[PDB]
């Protein structure tokens, strides 16, 4: 898998409370976390099953 | 447009709640199911002004009249969202031109605790050092949301201020305030940041961006209305 899946969640510079997912490979699942509407890294999705078809098993 | 039937009281991290109701322009833009992610101001019946970055779509809805968003029984008005209109010239890269307009699928019913901020002429000067304030429902502490609206008074900076913290992340549709001890949070995005003009509220500046830990030593940069609103102007005279 990418290695960008590895990366913590980002929020961002930008102010707004926009829900997304990331990958968290220490439990194996894709969490939610609050992203703030900007500059968003690679390990953010707008739905667990985005990001579990691009990172799961990483 | 620019006086709220109910005068708020003065005296986002460092804030304090507000008057409810005192705020009236003030709405809570939230997803299908009642979820906040920015805040946004009514510019008149029909129309909502907000932050491009917000990523509203017309799947989301607009809330007027709120102060408490933990009271289920505070009577508000959930609108839907008949289009958005994001500024074709948003960057995504350095959010310069950070503006999207909501028109309502059905207008809002004016009163008390619902009613539209002024908006700039094009031409218009706020000087630095001017007392603005900005309200939203973003985080207090840099962590839930705090449930009551909030605001804060903040001085508008001099591009050449906000520019020693900033540097070239300055464009030229951005407009700088704080550093003063408050600092717009995760949750204020697309709310107001209004200055009285000959006494009325004007919408100087949309909550944009800024300290990614939300600092209140640190200068928050907003959308400058007064470079947008002549695509604003243009916009509404086209829908």
């Amino acid at each position: 898998r990418p290695d960008f899946c590895l990366e913590p969640p980002y929020t961002g510079p930008c102010l707004a409370r926009i829900i997304r997912y990331f990958y968290n490979a220490k439990a194996g699942l894709c969490q939610t976390f609050v992203y703030g509407g900007c500059r968003a890294k690679r390990n953010n999705f707008k739905s667990a099953e985005d990001c579990l078809r691009t990172c799961g098993g990483a | 447009c620019g006086v709220p039937a109910i005068q708020p009281v003065l005296s986002i991290v460092n804030g304090e709640e507000a008057v409810p109701g005192s705020w009236p322009w003030q709405v809570s833009l939230q997803d299908k199911t009642g979820f906040h992610f920015c805040g946004g101001s009514l510019i008149n019946e029909n129309w909502v002004v907000t932050a491009a970055h917000c990523g509203v779509t017309t799947s989301d809805v607009v809330v007027a009249g709120e102060f408490d968003q933990g009271s289920s029984s505070e009577k508000i008005q959930k609108l839907k969202i008949a289009k958005v209109f994001k500024n074709s010239k948003y960057n995504s890269l350095t959010i310069n031109n950070d503006i999207t307009l909501l028109k309502l699928s059905t207008a809002a019913s004016f009163s008390q605790t619902v009613s539209a901020v002024c908006l700039p002429s094009a031409s218009d000067d706020f000087a630095a050092g001017t007392t603005c304030v900005t309200t939203g429902w973003g985080l207090t502490r840099y962590a839930n949301t705090p449930d009551r609206l909030q605001q804060a008074s903040l001085p508008l900076l001099s591009n050449t201020n906000c520019k020693k913290y900033w540097g070239t992340k300055i464009k030229d549709a951005m407009i700088c305030a704080g550093a003063s001890g408050v600092s717009s949070c995760m949750g204020d995005s697309g709310g107001p940041l209004v200055c009285k003009k000959n006494g009325a509220w004007t919408l100087v500046g949309i909550v944009s961006w800024g300290s990614s830990t939300c600092s209140t030593s640190t200068p928050g940069v907003y959308a400058r209305v007064t470079a947008l609103v002549n695509w604003v102007q243009q916009t509404l005279a086209a829908n």
